[PDB]
């Protein structure tokens, strides 16, 4: 993918995540544990959706038209008729072909994009008490508990509290 | 003494091949059916006026053979010409066959 | 039955834009392709261990 | 945003900028000022203008053509004339409506894409004497006045001269 | 490109680099050297043989058609099979148009793109024993071999191996 997470800089994705498109997985004191992200699961996929509503839409209503099989041989005008039908059909083929493969490039970049996003925002939240490991992965440098890996998911980590500790700990 | 977070996200066992730009089989977690490629093999009665020719071209309902007395006056959103329909009356022929059967089907 | 699109294999289902049953048609149809099958991602990639 | 920076970690747009579409504010011992970047709001704009070049772009000319409306029932060839529009027409429709939609999507992420690109560059500038907090704001830990402000913004701050003063204030 | 890398924070290409479409140079105590990067550039050219194969493609095959040449003036027939064929050609060179113009945009992101992921690469293996001096160079502030900067190279450095070293000539 264009960001160089979903088979990038994260090896693998996690069968069991269950309950969202996108999450994290932590180890403290207490142990492990792992939640999804609501917010980026929820992205992806609106995303998605605009894209499938775009494209389930309403198909054109035609009703008498032209005809497409004759039974008999009669020349200049059936060429014409034929001819007529297969250049329709092998322009509607193609554009069929175009956009599939475009949406899907576009899906799975659109997707990488919200992992690195979440990431993003992750690093951000941490400031200086934490190092990128690189594998995906933040060693967070103070002792840090379920309610504290909470207030991380939940976006209300104050790093000014654990500043001190972490500097301390990060630099030695 | 600390913590480690990992960020991830989820996989599937049962993943799908589509195509991209780059790319002729790459696998996604899902993906949906574009084309339509199977019928049920009846025509549905609903919500199109269907009339059945059973044994009548509509041009021979249209002169009143007399097996296809049974269509005069009626009308139709879409009439179906069967493969079995059959002529039975004075030998006949029309010039421009295929105009006459467009319009007045249309 | 109710169907809104009808080719002379019988009607067919219109939630898709495209189909591979008949260049005929008539009434509220996907437009034909030449293509049996065309997925549309749904999701990321799956990349598992 | 494909980036994540308008309408992601910048909460919201400055009306107030009127003279660019992209920019500084800061806030220091003489008070809070703005100034917009030239350069990435040429950037943004040079890529949009191409695009429009490309579609604005000379319209075919056909003169002679074949009839499109029709006074008398005729049937078989006036139901291919017919047919030849409207399958051209729906081409056509379809490729305007796909075009569009690229073209815009393609939009809103490139300008996402500049303003990332300045973000970056100035991270870039800082080194070690400022930290991201988080919503598109550095944090500088030094004495920085309107003129220091100023070389930030002109490219030619020298981030040796700060940082001494930059690390002791960080770390302690 | 939307990344921000070619034609961006790295200044310009190197001409002499012959043997991979991306790589490392090095200024250490031995003096300096340059490597390509087979992984980055493998990527670059997969995808684009990906976008080559599918357009190179088996074109489709046609028999009999209609005429489009004439050499007596015939009036509604022939301007109706001169206006089916000049209908298809304007769809296919638009189409050509369209493919050429997004394939390009999208070749020009992709590779912009690899750079980019290894560059980033880079900067996490370092960890805390490097800055990004913003023009795409690393400053490595420990004392760094051929075989150390191999082993950046390889994706086997331990940074923790320099990391006391390099801290302290960070921060001074
Ligand atoms: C595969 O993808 C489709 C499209 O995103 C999913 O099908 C939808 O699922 C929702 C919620 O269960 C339904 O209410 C919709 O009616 C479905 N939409 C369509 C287009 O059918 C589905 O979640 C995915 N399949 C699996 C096994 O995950
Ligand atoms: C719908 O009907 C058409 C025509 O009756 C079917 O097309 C035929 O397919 C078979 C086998 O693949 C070929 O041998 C015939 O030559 C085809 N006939 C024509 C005129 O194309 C088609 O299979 C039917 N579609 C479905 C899905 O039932
Ligand atoms: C999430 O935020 C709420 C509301 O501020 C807070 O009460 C809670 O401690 C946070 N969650 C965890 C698990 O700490
Ligand atoms: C149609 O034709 C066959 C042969 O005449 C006959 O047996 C059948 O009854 C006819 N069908 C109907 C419904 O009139
Ligand atoms: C911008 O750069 C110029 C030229 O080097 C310099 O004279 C000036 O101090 C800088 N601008 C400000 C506001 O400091
Ligand atoms: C590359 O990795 C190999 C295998 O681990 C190692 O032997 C070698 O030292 C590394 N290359 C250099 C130039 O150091």
């Amino acid at each position: 993918g264009i960001f160089g997470a979903i088979a990038g800089f994260i090896e693998n994705g996690w069968e069991g995540m269950i309950d969202g498109w996108y999450g994290f997985r932590h180890q403290n004191s207490e142990g492990t544990g792992q939640a999804a992200d609501l917010k980026s699961t929820q992205a992806a996929i609106d995303q998605i959706n605009g894209k499938l509503n775009r494209v389930i839409e309403k198909t054109n209503e035609k009703f008498h038209q032209i005809e497409k099989e004759f039974s008999e041989v009669e020349g200049r005008i059936q060429d014409l008729e034929k001819y007529v039908e297969d250049t329709k059909i092998d322009l509607w083929s193609y554009n069929a072909e175009l956009l599939v493969a475009l949406e899907n490039q576009h899906t799975i970049d659109l997707t990488d994009s919200e992992m690195n996003k979440l990431f993003e925002k992750t690093r951000r939240q941490l400031r200086e008490n934490a190092e990128d490991m690189g594998n995906g992965c933040f060693k967070i440098y103070h002792k840090c508990d379920n309610a504290c890996i909470g207030s991380i998911r939940n976006g209300t980590y104050d790093h000014d509290v654990y500043r001190d500790e972490a500097l301390n700990n990060r630099f030695q | 003494p600390g913590a480690t977070l990992c960020l991830g996200h989820h996989a599937v066992p049962n993943g799908t091949l589509v195509k991209t730009i780059t790319n002729d089989q790459i696998e996604v977690t899902n993906a949906t059916e574009l084309v339509q490629s199977s019928s049920t093999g009846k025509i549905c009665n609903n919500p199109h006026r269907i009339l059945d020719g059973i044994n009548c071209t509509l041009i021979d309902a249209l002169l009143g053979d007399p097996h296809c007395d049974g269509f005069q006056n009626e009308k139709w959103d879409l009439f179906v010409e069967r493969s079995k329909a059959f002529s039975n009356c004075y030998p006949y022929d029309v010039p421009d066959y295929a105009s006459l059967r467009s319009l007045v089907a249309s | 039955c109710s169907s809104e699109c009808i080719t002379p294999n019988g009607s067919i289902p219109n939630d898709k834009p495209f189909q591979n049953v008949n260049k005929i048609t008539y009434g509220a149809c996907p437009k034909y392709v030449k293509q049996n099958t065309l997925k549309l991602a749904t999701g990321m990639r799956n990349v598992p261990e």
